[PDB]
């Protein structure tokens, strides 16, 4: 899942 | 040495709103400095995250940038499986009066719905605010942990949890939980907030207010940690910890002479990352503290 919480979402 | 009246100190931040909710670019340059402050504990490798960063602890983390810091991470020892670790994506978020007012965490994944209910229990949290929807931008942003009536009782590890009652309400909903562990049964609180105010419409503020108020109507104090999270367990999750936290100095007299929001979120980010996410929850944080103290004159 691990995927940038931040980038956009 | 020549204090000021609590009144009065609202009426400097109310008469300062006015100007600064036309400063341009105010709140944008507010907020790109929390961010400078969290780019320079990074470069310095100030606040260490490597228990969260361990190889075995990559699963029971939901985004790889959001790490729990470990001075601060809420560490899991009621052991029930030889296979449970003490690593959680949380971190206690002092309050007003100390620390563990809260416990700021993320939406917990199949992986450690376990983990989850092993802290809800070791540290009797009472209240858990769920501040997200299991669904949203087309995937899921958190897995179930709680149950729903007539649905018998969910299983992780030896907790049982059921839901008693379900008392719905206009932005949100009241699950009363009962989760049993070794002949032991105790009662949770579930607040599921679904809708977020909207960040220009000063009415739409008004949901997230009566929520903490709700909330506060269930645990005054802060005997035990109130459990808040979000998908990621910071921009959502900040905005409430904030404006329940001015919300508690302002319902005791105690709003410091040089109170700011920007100056009790720059703190909070030391406590957990990321807290507060952008520039709108920023904002929001502002808006809801000044309707907050329009409402105490």
């Amino acid at each position: 899942y691990g995927e940038e919480y931040d980038d956009l979402y | 040495m020549a204090s000021m009246d609590q009144r009065e100190i609202l009426q400097k931040f109310l008469d300062e709103a006015q100007s600064k909710k036309i400063t341009k670019e105010e709140f944008a340059n507010e907020f790109l400095k929390l961010k400078r402050q969290s780019t320079k504990y990074k470069a310095d490798k100030t606040y260490p995250t490597t228990v969260a960063e361990k190889p075995k602890n990559i699963k029971k983390n939901r985004y790889k940038d959001i790490l729990p810091y470990d001075y601060s991470r809420v560490e899991l020892s009621l052991i029930t499986s030889d296979e449970d670790s003490s690593y959680i994506n949380a971190n206690f978020i002092k309050g007003v009066y100390g620390p563990k007012a809260y416990i700021a965490t993320q939406g917990p994944l199949s992986t450690t719905l376990l983990d989850f209910w092993r802290m809800i229990w070791e540290y009797s949290v009472l209240i858990i605010v769920m501040a997200c929807m299991e669904y949203e931008m087309g995937k899921k942003k958190c897995e179930r942990y709680w149950a729903e009536p007539g649905e018998m009782q969910l299983e992780f590890g030896p907790f049982s949890v059921s839901c008693e009652a379900e008392k719905r309400k206009s932005d949100y909903i009241i699950r009363t939980l009962k989760v049993k562990f070794n002949s032991e049964t105790r009662t949770i609180y579930q607040f599921h907030y679904k809708n977020w105010p909207d960040h220009d419409v000063p009415s739409s503020i008004d949901p997230i207010l009566e929520l903490i108020w709700d909330v506060r109507c269930y645990q005054e104090d802060d005997s035990v940690p109130i459990c808040i999270h979000s998908s990621a367990g910071c921009g959502r999750t900040g905005v409430i910890c904030a404006i329940d936290y001015t919300w508690m100095l302002l319902k005791d007299g105690i709003i410091p002479e040089n109170f700011s929001v920007f100056s009790l979120i720059r703190e909070m980010r030391t406590q957990r990352p990321s807290l507060v996410q952008t520039q709108e929850q920023y904002e929001l944080v502002y808006n809801a503290v000044l309707e907050l103290f329009k409402r105490q004159m």
